């Protein structure tokens, strides 16, 4: 959803490299969501996303 | 004479084959006779393809064969159309060769490719509509050049050396595809082509301007560059004013040399059949102008 | 230490989206009714449509401003891979062939082994000399130049 | 390019831009009119920006340990130095995750 | 084998179909198991047998 | 000389009101890039091998790091950078 | 037996120019015979505000400078295509059975869809061209705030 | 096993433990030659380093 | 098959008159899109100070040819001639035509009145000349390429002086040199060295391949070839190879032949049939 | 990567440190700390 | 998870950034590690040499 508006064709090597970087960063950021953070606003934003 | 050609089948047709026919519209198919009405046996290249008689024979037969586009095909009526010179046509490519804008197209027998299938499409019990490859100029002239080099080198050599030589030579990559020549065989056709090539090379060695033999060496004394390093490296394996100079002699000698070169050149050049100016972004079809 | 200093220059490319403000009736557009042009062929016909829109700028001074609003990714790797000048200047060779081969062997740059139309075209004019990388995890290789 | 202020800035809007094809794994010059040109403020400014660099892993490790904006300081040792990032770029991009 | 001609000829339900990514991006990267694409007007649909 | 009432979002700021428009709705599922998603180039430069005068030599860090008394540390023969991802990157 | 549970179509959204907020930056005029023209001229009376000065300080005499603006052209183009079978079943209608009428209505509907898609393409192309001109006219934030 | 001189910085970030990165979402799809060159061929450089 | 072309620059009355005065000349455009910009119109997009004349010929071979006859409002109308039809064409080169001849397209070597200049972009049209003149010009330029490498000794300069002037029916042309500042431009050097290496490599390889062909059906042609080869070796000399090396030589010879294909095969573009004191214009049948 | 040290000294320093001390990967002359990416052993398994 | 044991760091480019937070007596057993210390799933301290 974040990379949605860039690709209009079979992904170029750079495009899917960026996708892989986003995959890895977002995986490591939220691997165990409720244990690491308990802000009401942040959890609400995560759920709405 | 005929702007329309009607091909009819002896066999009963299934709706799957009718669907395949109506999908193959705008493709290219060869015809032996350029005639009003032909049976389906003499359509395609399955008629001529005996792999024992190698690629050179089939190329020689195909370049004499005439070409036609596909049309209003229906149940047991094909209605092929022969294109005339100069008009704009829609043609659907069938080989894996990528077509890019501005390239001129040539007709050649199909080569091998990686997926190893060869796709025995349209088998009517025995008859099987084998369809030729339409190839852009660089790759097609590469096929011809590699075949001629194959014939010129292979003579008087043992099969062991020739094994590595053909294993490197038979495989061609063009736009990152992987093709290989199906059947290199030394027929009388290739032998006569080599006779012409040898005579042409002898003539260009004979009548060439005397200074054009030594221009490379004068430039090598003048310059030192990667291009010229390779040029010297080729000639190295056998390694001031001119006392006279006359422009008329040079003009006549270079005219003769150009005649000899043009004689040697078209042993590799193929008479272009189509020139493209359109491409579908899926490479599946292009719009072309026909050359005769 | 070789005895001299090196200072590198690199270009990094970001992917951005911009916000621009524009003034009310900042420029006026003049358009006609669309005109069609036909191009008829055998299997299919194509119709070309064109509209000659033109703009008159009605601003004393600038009337629209652009801002570089938000960035989320860097297209380049921000790497340190230096620029291969042997690709940039392929025509050059050392005068002595042994020296040239030894230098190109030490720099790890492949010498062309055989003549082909591609190498002649590249030496004379140019081509896609540097191939695509094997795996390209980190985006676009940045041209890190050295002075 | 030496023209009046308005002329030089509107020229910088018009043509003073770079283009690089975003297909190859390395930076080739784009074919004319293929895709949008990339704008470059440094072309108008004629300046290059500094990037966080150090000549020893000790100072780099110290910057990594310093968790609050340590990348922006350009402290130095005996013959060893760090060049601070004048734009908070590295922490800005990495915020996106 | 699927007969796309029947799909194109028959009356169709008008849905406001939309998704986060791009049609050609998802088509090229094989989100859909079977697909057929052509880049113009195609006469094949008109003939019936 | 006739007007049609249509609804949009409007921001109010500095005694002027401005229309807000997100043109994403126009460029969906099409080949042409939306021009408002622009690329930007910035040039970065960094030295390596730069010698420091030792008559005016100085340190402001001694409490944070100390180095092995080696000739390799005295001469900055290499430099370190960060990649697109935050890891060290050695150049020599 | 096999099951086909439905056939679906995309009721894609339509876009217009004067319905968008971008038209507020514009000032739209229609001029059918633009193709007769090879010049666009616009005259401004930009009267200059000025301040009464002191005893004998040098100040401007002039009012109503008459700078002229020229139009910048930007045609937009898009092709749409029809096949021979479509034209055969559109115009040369057959007095035959229901299948011929099915093909008739299919050709009529494909021409309708092609024309509507081409009109929407013209609208989006007008928007794109206008925004491109706005971008090429608009200076960044820092320069305009400096001015 | 691991050479004595292996860079300590390799262990400070998430990396492939085999010493060479094969995050094959970056390699071209269905290209076996490219994938095997990336994973094994040491005449070409690694990825992520 | 029509193409419209729009100028980004600003036209004017005398500018439009100069534009229209070439009512039916031929303009080459890179690729046939319906709408193109004026930058694509002409050879101005290709030329530079480093290339040389040879490339413009090869690029003209693959560049689409187009006839122009109108000036509309802000755009120009172009028509692509089709095979088998007849069209009205202008005479733009320094030559005078005659009925029944064949025409070739060449880069312009001599020139001001054609110069439709807008923002230091110039409408440089190619040359339309009969095939013998095209062949003569190309051959003389290629020859003058050879004489450039020595160029110091007096007789070589006299020969170069003689090549520069070519006489055709009712005219004489001052053909320029292909070298500037005593340097030979890069494609000129490349083609000259390729032709010379083609001849040199054939001289070496002919003996081995005539022997290898002789083990087949020996004939009079191979005997005469062998005799000529011994004659050549005797005249030149008084001044078990690895398969891959041999294949390298053969492939190099063949690719060096390929690089020279552009100039040898002078292609025809038109055939003329009209005689005129109105010589400015002529009617032609299209070939391609 | 997982928090591990070559000596008990740096382990004692890590246990002395406050919240988020595990993510720093400092080194000594021949001894070093490798830091974990996710706060696994800082708060994730216990949280109470 | 992956972690090294027994690595040797370059002596020529050796450095420390913790001299103001920890100190060890001069002993080659400290200089050249042959052990790696770790945590359990509990907060116990663990050894592996």
């Amino acid at each position: 959803v974040e990379n949605a508006t860039l690709a209009r064709q079979a992904l170029n090597r750079i495009q899917r490299s960026n996708i892989l970087q986003s995959f890895k960063a977002k995986m490591l950021a939220t691997l165990f969501l409720l244990n690491r953070t308990r802000d009401r606003d942040y959890v609400l934003k995560f759920l709405t996303r | 004479m005929e702007a329309n050609i009607f091909c009819t089948f002896d066999h009963k047709l299934s709706i799957a084959d009718v669907g395949k026919l109506t999908k193959l519209v705008a493709a290219v198919v060869p015809i032996p006779q350029r005639l009003h009405l032909i049976k389906h046996y003499q359509l395609g290249l399955h008629q001529f393809v005996d792999h024992t008689r190698g690629y050179v024979r089939l190329r020689g037969l195909l370049r004499n064969m005439t070409l036609t586009l596909m049309r209003r095909v229906e149940g047991n009526q094909i209605l092929l159309h022969v294109p005339t010179h100069g008009l704009l046509y829609t043609v659907l490519n069938t080989g894996p060769v990528t077509w890019e804008k501005g390239d001129a197209l040539c007709v050649l027998p199909p080569l091998f490719h990686g997926p190893l299938a060869r796709e025995n499409l349209l088998t009517l019990g025995q008859w099987e509509l084998v369809l030729p490859w339409i190839v852009p100029m660089p790759l097609a002239l590469e096929i011809n050049q590699r075949l001629l080099i194959m014939g010129l080198f292979s003579l008087d050599r043992s099969y062991e050396e020739v094994k590595a030589a053909v294993q490197q030579l038979q495989t061609i990559t063009f736009r990152d595809a992987t093709f290989t020549i199906p059947d290199p065989v030394i027929d009388q056709h290739l032998l006569i082509d080599m006779k012409t090539a040898c005579l042409s090379m002898s003539m260009v060695a004979n009548l060439a301007s005397e200074l054009t033999m030594t221009y490379v060496r004068k430039l090598a004394l003048e310059d030192s560059s990667m291009l010229l390093v390779k040029c010297q490296e080729l000639l190295m394996r056998l390694d001031a004013r001119p006392q006279h100079v006359s422009p008329d002699d040079e003009i006549a000698r270079l005219s003769a040399l150009f005649v000899m070169l043009r004689q040697l050149d078209d042993l590799i050049r193929e008479q272009v059949v189509f020139t493209v100016c359109d491409v579908s972004p899926d490479n599946k079809s292009a719009t072309c102008i026909f050359k005769g | 230490h070789p005895g001299f200093a090196l200072t590198a220059v690199r270009t990094d490319t970001f992917e951005v989206d911009m916000l621009l403000y524009s003034g009310k009736s900042c420029t006026s557009v003049i358009i006609n009714n669309p005109i069609v042009t036909k191009e008829e062929r055998d299997i299919s016909t194509t119709y070309h449509v064109t509209q000659n829109i033109n703009t008159v700028d009605m601003g004393l001074g600038y009337t629209s401003n652009t801002c570089v609003a938000y960035v989320n990714r860097v297209r380049t790797d921000m790497g340190v891979r230096v620029q291969d000048l042997f690709r940039v200047f392929p025509m050059n060779v050392y005068r002595h062939d042994e020296v040239d081969r030894w230098i190109r062997h030490a720099a790890g740059v492949e010498r062309p082994q055989l003549l082909d139309t591609e190498t002649i075209s590249m030496l004379t004019f140019g081509s896609m000399s540097e191939r695509n990388a094997a795996a390209t995890v980190h985006g676009q290789k940045a041209a890190c130049e050295l002075i | 390019a030496n023209k009046t202020l308005f002329k030089t800035i509107d020229e910088y809007l018009l043509r003073a831009k770079d283009c690089i094809r975003g297909d190859t794994d390395t930076q080739y010059v784009c074919v004319e009119g293929t895709e949008q040109l990339i704008e470059n403020p440094c072309r108008l400014t004629q300046e290059a920006l500094p990037i966080l660099s150090t000549t020893t892993l000790a100072l780099m490790e110290t910057k990594l340990k310093g968790g609050a904006g340590a990348f922006a300081t350009s402290e130095t040792h005996f013959g060893n130095y760090v060049v601070g990032e004048i734009i908070p770029l590295q922490q800005s991009m990495l915020f996106n995750s | 084998m699927e007969n796309w001609s029947a799909l194109e000829l028959l009356p169709k339900v008008g849905i406001p179909t939309d998704f986060l990514t791009h049609v050609k991006t998802s088509a090229g990267e094989e989100m859909f198991e079977a697909l057929r694409i052509y880049y113009g007007d195609d006469p094949e649909r008109y003939n019936i047998h | 000389h006739s007007l049609t009432p249509l609804s949009m979002d409007v921001i109010r700021l500095g005694e002027k009101t401005v229309i807000m428009e997100n043109l994403r709705r126009v460029y969906k599922n099409t080949d042409t890039k939306d021009p408002l998603e622009r690329n930007v180039d910035l040039t970065f430069f960094f030295p390596v091998g730069l010698y420091l005068p030792e008559d005016r030599g100085y340190t402001t860090v001694e409490s944070k790091v100390k180095l092995n008394d080696t000739v390799r540390n005295a001469l900055p023969t290499t430099a370190y950078l960060l990649n697109r991802d935050r890891a060290v990157q050695k150049i020599d | 037996f096999e099951a086909i549970f439905g056939t679906f179509c995309n009721r894609l959204e339509w876009v217009y120019f004067l319905t968008s907020g971008l038209a507020a930056a514009a000032h739209a005029i229609k001029f059918h015979d633009l193709n007769k023209l090879t010049t666009g001229k616009m005259l401004f009376h930009v009267q200059v505000p000025r301040v009464a000065s002191g005893a004998g300080l040098p100040t401007s005499r002039q009012t109503t400078i008459m700078v002229t603006k020229y139009s910048e052209k930007s045609p937009i183009t898009i092709p749409f295509e029809l096949s021979a079978a479509c034209l055969t079943y559109l115009r040369e209608t057959f007095e035959g059975t229901i299948l011929d009428k099915i093909l008739n209505v299919e050709a009529m509907h494909t021409v309708l869809r092609a024309l509507k898609n081409t009109a929407d393409a013209m609208e989006r192309g007008l928007i794109h061209s206008f925004l491109q001109t706005l971008l090429r006219k608009a200076p960044p934030y820092f320069v305009v705030q400096t001015l | 096993l691991t050479p004595v001189t292996m860079d300590v910085n390799y262990f400070k970030i998430p990396n492939n433990p085999r010493g060479r990165a094969s995050c094959m979402l970056a390699v071209d799809p269905y290209d076996t030659e490219a994938a095997t060159k990336a994973i094994y061929d040491h005449r070409e450089a690694d990825a992520q380093t």
